[PDB]
């Protein structure tokens, strides 16, 4: 399960976190995550252990050893832990909670509590890590984007759209852009300053895209720096090109009929190593493998009786 | 159309088509509902841009302005259309602009066919009338048939202009005769169609009056008079009134009648046309359209001038207004003192009251322009004082004066606090504050003397001062003196806030308080017997001391009444709580305390007075029986407690709590064994009571003979709940039954004060003509506190909670009562634990998959027929909105379906459970509310189709307006009990000084009143703030997070 070249994870309300092989459609293994739905799913940079952010706990299951129960559980947090992220050295963990706190946990320490605490007023919707590993971008429901310096402890907040809740924020490998997405359905993209070495990293406004009519759940960059994807409540995930910020591809699960049910939402997406394909997690209890360029449906894995809120995709050598 | 409307609108729910939308506002029209049509329009616009008329739409909407702008937009793009021309013309003839109409008719005379020509001629006559071309009028007169009423009518117009009398009279009589059979056809249309031709007969009899006026010089004054009265008499919009008056103008020029055109112009301006009223002011003043603006305004007609002045204020430039106002006052005091000969004392007095309105507006405008600082204080003091001089009887003046003194006091206190945030200071502060304090008291009191039935704001001001600064000698002087001058009735109104302060440490206050409450004790004691009996029993000793002092003071006359009061009250507090429940809660509490919190002290503390209650002995049957069964185990557990007191051994304690657990799980099996109680067992003393002279609780008001308790019904029905209330009922001397909810462990003070507030707001809406017009009201119930735990609530007849009737439709049509909830948990088991987005998706799933038609469908079935159905639905809508607004102002949170109930008959709605106030609701820790009040889709759908923008939103506007208007008084009543000594407790429960937080509250309230609630920078008008509010109570994000037992989806 951890010895396979492609680790593809899927989680949801059915109380299971399931591992797949991406080139087949056949379910590799199923792990029980009871009593909580999974808010976030992320695989560590060293591919040793996979982490799930649920309600009032963070449960870490072993990828290398097949079919265990969780190695590392982190409790003591009240209400949700919505978002998670990892350091490239595998030592530190970062979690956005609904406690209005972005936290830094020590994984190699036995301590049940957290090593560092950054609290804001509003519940924090997202946490993502700048490639230089010196800073943490933290979005919340107030509409504030907090840039948290992990060294100076200095924090700098930025409010492009006031009073509307930002949901997800991510940053590309080359650190040339920063994109954030909100409940409004707009997607904002800023240019980054290369003052990274002296701890400056200024943000310069570039584009604002009326991406979706309805809410926009997540926005995630392709490792190419070429493609910026945004998933939404409109049953659509749109892939944009970083050049013109024009629409390249539009993924649509829409009923093909005006009167059906709102068949459910596209919650998350993760780009493949070569940026040829894109993975999707939907409320229809399906994880789908799409062709980025063509738009065709390459694969479909249903694993679940209930909904799918999460995705984890890892290609590393 | 009541019935036709139902099928029409459900047919609309099938689908929303313009063909339905045109068949909508029509049936709206001859069912006469004006606002609902505005709704049809609103939705039709927010969705369908097909139009295909917006013009007929605005026209039947009685909005001509947008109709014209639309009609030009429609005509310029298209060709020349005979119909569109006619419509575009109707807009203008209602507009009251002839100058355009005459041109527009004569500009194309070719395009008028014999159909369009006959219709043309009529309006055209009205056009030529205004300009004073009677020839145009005459030529276009002969086109209009002598058979239709307006023809022989305008014939009379011409005959009277040409001074042809006999002709005119015959024509008037015939003109009646033709329109006669028309009015016969109203028959549903009552204050309605009758208005419609009340216009016609209006004009006719007016013409009789003309042929009188020109015929002889006597009646002039008398005509001006009937005109006056029925100007005041039947009130109309401007647009019909232009015709209404211009008819009258057929003889008399504006300068004889001037008052008429004056308050007419007042109607124009207060209706939102400044330009029209401006033109009227030029016509009446004799002069002065704005050309030379540098010249002060003609004093030729002081009334007209002044009118024109506040008219200018309501426009953009207030400064020129200010200046010309000062020059005018200064001109007028000189026209007054010197030019007066002793012969006219009539000119003097009116010119002087004029001067008063002048000084007042002066002050108010100084306020508006500047704001409060050291400089304006004495200026407005002076203007106001002068106004006080020139008219001694004006309540407006004295009120503004006193309010201003009060506000100065507040300005200097707040400035002092602003100095404290960052020895001579406190002394200068003392002198200054006293200096502005005493005239405040004086002015407030005298202003009250002239009120006679609304004193309320002013009275709560009197008490705010009295309680804050009262122990100062001068202020005490003013207080006792004002007390001497005033009538004693005034303080009935204020009785509850009085008795809250009886324990006041400052002696000089406690004195005048006891004195006043004693004087009020003399006359109508029925008011003070209940609350002072409640306070006669209190833990803090001072209260019940000074209380029994005044009970004493009452006895010397009222002793029988007093003793029956105390007696019945005691018996009530007893029946409210039987000992077994007392021990139920007492032991649950004690055990929770000692075992959970490891607290022995608290356990003993809550345990012991219960044992005292066990000591004084049963005087009654049920208590005797309880004593019989459990008394031994109880006293034994007590002896084990004393054994832990002496020994220090914990096993003696476990041994006591063994007996305790025994009697407890012996009782808990009997808890829902009582669905009823009999008065012979529980309270023989009450069973005895016959023909008391004691008035029924809360039933007392000064203007009617006393209704008193004849008897008390033997059986009391105990309602099953967590609090387990009792149904009490009483029989009076008037013969009618009076029902009272008996509630244990609940504090009725909050809701009491809130009910006082709603009485006030009821008066407020009683003052607004638009609200009076629409029957806007809040259902209110008499609240009678007994102890802090116990109390009496007036039951509301024919009323069922929302949850109840919902449940009814659930089991009747056999859909699962919780079915939504069960599907929520079905797809999402963790649901309360989900992220906002998940929560929402879930909620939408639940809603798309469920019909919210329950409330409205049942209500359809609830009604005996379609008409009453409609009526009810409307009354609903209205009341709903009333408490919607008054509720968001008061900040009522946590209304679950049960938390309100519907009247079935009147249909109107009641809110209860006011224990949740202000922003406390959203500030609570677990499950905070994002909602002002519930707009949830069942309530939503309960109204007429998409009833959002119909009567609902329009009324939201209305109420909001009223509130922003009367706002000062509302702040008075709110700040009255926000800071009240005993009730400040509820502000500290956000944990699971108080000054600061209370001031936060009142600040946010004033924010609500000024429109500072949403964004601090902007000031929101009623409509937009209503828009964002309704947008807030809408958004699924706010509705999904909610407590699941609060039922967001219903
Ligand atoms: C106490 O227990 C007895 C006293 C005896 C003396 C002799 C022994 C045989 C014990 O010492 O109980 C005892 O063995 C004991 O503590 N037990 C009982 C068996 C389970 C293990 C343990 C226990 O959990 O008790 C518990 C232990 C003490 C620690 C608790 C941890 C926190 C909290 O739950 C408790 O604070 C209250 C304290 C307490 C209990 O479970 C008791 C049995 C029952 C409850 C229903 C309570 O939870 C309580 O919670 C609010 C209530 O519901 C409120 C009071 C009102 C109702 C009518 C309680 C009625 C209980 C009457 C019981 C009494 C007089």
């Amino acid at each position: 399960v951890g010895s396979d070249p492609v680790i593809l994870a899927t989680a949801g309300y059915d109380h299971t976190v399931r591992f797949w092989q991406a080139h087949s459609g056949i379910c590799t293994r199923t792990v029980q995550h009871q009593d909580s739905q999974v808010n976030a799913l992320e695989v560590t940079p060293d591919r040793s252990m996979i982490a799930a952010a649920g309600y009032q706990h963070i449960r870490m299951y072993d990828l290398n050893s097949n079919n265990p129960n969780p190695i590392i559980s982190y409790d003591g947090v009240n209400k949700n832990i919505a978002s998670v992220g990892f350091h490239e050295d595998g030592r530190w963990m970062y979690t956005g909670g609904e406690d209005c706190t972005a936290r830094i946990w020590d994984l190699r320490s036995r301590n049940l509590q957290c090593q560092r605490i950054f609290q804001v007023n509003a519940p924090i919707n997202c946490v993502c890590l700048h490639p230089n590993q010196a800073e943490l971008i933290v979005g919340d429901q107030s509409g504030a984007i907090h840039i948290w310096d992990l060294k100076t402890d200095h924090n700098e907040q930025l409010i492009p759209e006031p009073e509307v809740s930002i949901t997800s924020a991510h940053i590309d490998p080359d650190a040339s852009y920063m994109a954030a997405v909100n409940s409004t359905g707009n997607c904002y993209v800023w240019n980054l300053t290369g003052g990274i070495g002296d701890e400056v990293t200024q943000l310069i406004p570039k584009t604002k895209i009326p991406a979706h009519t309805r809410y926009a759940l997540q926005c995630r960059f392709s490792p190419d720096s070429t493609l910026l994807a945004t998933c939404s409540a409109d049953q659509t995930c749109k892939i944009w090109r970083t050049s013109n910020f024009s629409l390249m591809t539009e993924l649509s699960i829409k009923s093909g009929n005006p009167g059906e049910s709102s068949r459910g939402w596209m919650w998350g997406c993760a780009f493949s190593g070569d940026s040829q394909y894109i993975v999707t997690a939907s409320s229809d209890n399906l994880a789908r493998l799409w062709c980025v360029e063509t738009g065709e449906i390459k694969r479909e894995y249903g694993g679940h009786q209930k909904a799918v809120v999460c995705l984890a995709f890892n290609d590393s050598v | 159309y009541a019935k036709a409307l139902h099928y029409k609108e459900l047919e609309f729910q099938k689908g929303p088509t313009p063909a339905i939308l045109e068949s909508l506002i029509s049936i709206n029209n001859k069912l006469q509902q004006p606002e609902a049509a505005a709704g049809v329009l609103e939705y039709a616009m927010k969705h369908f841009g097909e139009l295909e008329i917006q013009a007929t739409w605005y026209e039947k909407l009685h909005e001509w302005e947008d109709a014209l702008v639309a009609y030009d937009k429609k005509m310029d793009t298209n060709k020349d259309d005979p119909e569109l021309m006619l419509g575009r013309m109707r807009c203008l003839e209602a507009l009251g602009e002839w100058g355009q109409l005459h041109q527009q008719c004569c500009e194309k005379w070719t395009l008028v066919n014999d159909e369009t020509q006959a219709k043309m001629a009529r309006m055209a006559a009205a056009a030529a009338w205004g300009l004073g071309q009677w020839d145009s009028m005459e030529e276009y007169t002969c086109m209009i048939p002598r058979d239709t009423h307006d023809g022989a009518f305008y014939r009379a117009v011409l005959a009277l202009h040409q001074d042809l009398f006999s002709l005119a009279q015959q024509c008037i009589d015939k003109a009646r005769d033709l329109l006669d059979a028309e009015l016969t056809a109203m028959a549903g249309e009552s204050y309605s169609r009758a208005y419609g031709a009340m216009v016609s007969c209006h004009m006719l009899s007016e013409l009789e009056e003309v042929i009188q006026y020109k015929l002889v010089p006597e009646r002039r004054e008398i005509i001006r008079q009937i005109w006056w009265e029925r100007l005041q008499g039947c009130q109309r919009i401007v647009e019909d009134w232009q015709k209404i008056l211009m008819v009258r103008s057929l003889v008399v020029s504006p300068h004889e009648d001037m008052r008429t055109w004056l308050k007419y112009a007042s109607l124009c301006g207060k209706s939102g046309r400044l330009a029209l009223a401006h033109k009227t002011l030029v016509l009446l003043l004799g002069v002065d359209p704005s050309r030379q603006l540098d010249h002060p305004l003609p004093t030729v007609h002081p009334q007209v001038t002044y009118a024109y002045m506040k008219n200018m204020w309501k426009s953009a430039r207030k400064i020129d207004a200010f200046q010309h106002m000062q020059h005018f006052v200064q001109t007028m005091q000189q026209q007054a003192q010197h030019a007066i000969a002793t012969e006219d004392q009539q000119h003097k007095q009116e010119l002087h009251k004029l001067m008063a309105r002048c000084f007042l507006k002066l002050g108010e405008w100084q306020l508006n322009l500047q704001g409060i600082n050291e400089s304006t204080i004495p200026k407005v003091l002076q203007y106001y004082s002068a106004a006080t001089e020139h008219d001694r009887s004006w309540y407006k003046a004295w009120h503004a004066w006193a309010v201003m003194n009060f506000e100065a006091v507040l300005h200097y206190k707040h400035q002092n606090q602003a100095r404290d945030e960052k020895k001579k200071v406190t002394e200068d502060l003392s002198k200054t504050l006293l200096m502005y304090t005493v005239p405040a008291v004086q002015g407030f009191f005298r202003s009250i003397s002239l009120s006679r039935g609304n004193n309320l704001q002013d009275t709560l001001r009197v008490l705010t001062l009295w309680f804050d600064y009262g122990h100062w000698p001068d202020v005490n002087e003013a207080l006792v003196e004002g007390v001497k001058a005033i009538q004693i009735d005034t303080w009935l109104q204020v009785i509850p806030q009085l008795i809250a302060r009886i324990d006041t440490p400052r002696p000089l206050v406690g004195r005048l308080i006891h004195q006043l409450l004693t004087d009020i004790g003399r006359y109508h004691p029925q008011a003070l017997i209940y609350p002072l009996t409640v306070a006669s029993k209190s833990t803090t000793t001072a209260r019940h001391n000074a209380a029994n002092k005044i009970l004493k003071n009452m006895c010397e006359h009222s002793n029988t009444l007093v003793q029956q009061a105390m007696m019945v009250s005691e018996e009530l507090i007893r029946v409210a709580i039987l000992w077994h429940e007392m021990w139920h809660e007492g032991l649950e509490e004690a055990s929770r305390l000692y075992f959970g919190e490891r607290n022995v002290k608290g356990m003993f503390e809550v345990l012991e007075p219960l044992h005292a209650m066990m000591e004084r002995g049963p005087q009654t049957l049920k208590e005797t029986s309880f004593n019989q069964a459990y008394g031994r185990d109880l006293m034994e557990a007590q002896e084990w407690c004393r054994k832990y007191m002496k020994s220090g051994n914990v096993k003696d304690l476990t041994q006591a709590w063994d007996l305790y657990y025994h009697v407890f799980r012996r009782i808990s099996k009997q808890l829902p064994q009582l669905t009823s109680l009999e008065l012979q067992y529980v309270s023989p003393k009450l069973l005895m009571c016959r023909d008391l002279e004691l008035a029924v609780p809360g039933t007392y008001d000064p203007n009617q003979p006393i209704i008193r308790i004849q008897s008390i019904a033997p059986s009391l029905q105990v309602i099953t709940s967590k609090q387990r209330p009792r149904k009490l009922t009483l029989m009076g001397s008037n013969g009618h039954e009076f029902v009272f909810l008996l509630k244990g462990h609940e504090d009725l003070r909050q809701d009491e004060r809130v009910m006082q507030l709603f009485g006030l707001v009821n008066t407020l809406l009683a003052n607004d003509p638009t609200s009076l017009r629409k029957n806007l009201s809040i259902q209110r119930y008499a609240v009678i506190p007994l102890s802090t735990n116990s109390g009496l609530i007036g039951w509301v007849p024919h009323c069922d909670t929302l949850h109840a009737l919902i449940r009814d439709y659930r089991e009747k049509k056999k859909i699962l009562l919780n079915i939504e909830h069960r599907i929520m948990l079905r797809m999402a088991p963790d649901y309360d634990h989900l992220t906002l987005m998940q929560k929402v998706e879930v909620f939408e799933h639940a809603v798309n998959n469920t019909a919210g038609d329950d409330l409205a469908k049942l209500l359809w079935l609830k009604s005996p027929s379609s008409e009453v159905w409609f009526d009810r639905r409307t009354n609903y809508t209205r009341s709903l909105a009333v408490m919607s607004m008054v509720g968001y102002i008061l900040g009522l949170g946590d209304r679950h379906p049960s938390n309100l109930m519907l009247d079935r008959l009147s249909g109107k709605i009641l809110h209860i459970d006011f224990g949740d106030c202000f922003e406390v609701a959203m500030t609570r820790e677990k499950f905070p509310e994002k909602i002002p009040f519930r707009l949830t889709r069942m309530l939503t759908n309960a109204m007429e189709v998409t009833g959002l923008d119909g009567n609902y939103r329009i009324t939201c506007h209305t109420v909001m307006e009223v509130l922003r208007e009367h706002k000062d008084s509302v702040m008075a009543v709110l700040e009255a009990f926000v800071y009240d000594p005993l009730l400040n407790w509820r502000l500290m429960d956000t944990n699971t000084a108080l000054n600061k937080k209370a001031i936060q509250i009142i600040n946010r309230v004033r924010d609500k009143l000024t429109g500072r609630d949403f964004s601090h920078d902007d000031t929101l008008d009623v409509p937009t703030q209503v828009e964002l509010l309704i947008k807030q109570a809408t958004s699924h994000e706010n509705l999904c997070q909610c407590y699941i037992g609060w039922c967001p989806f219903w």
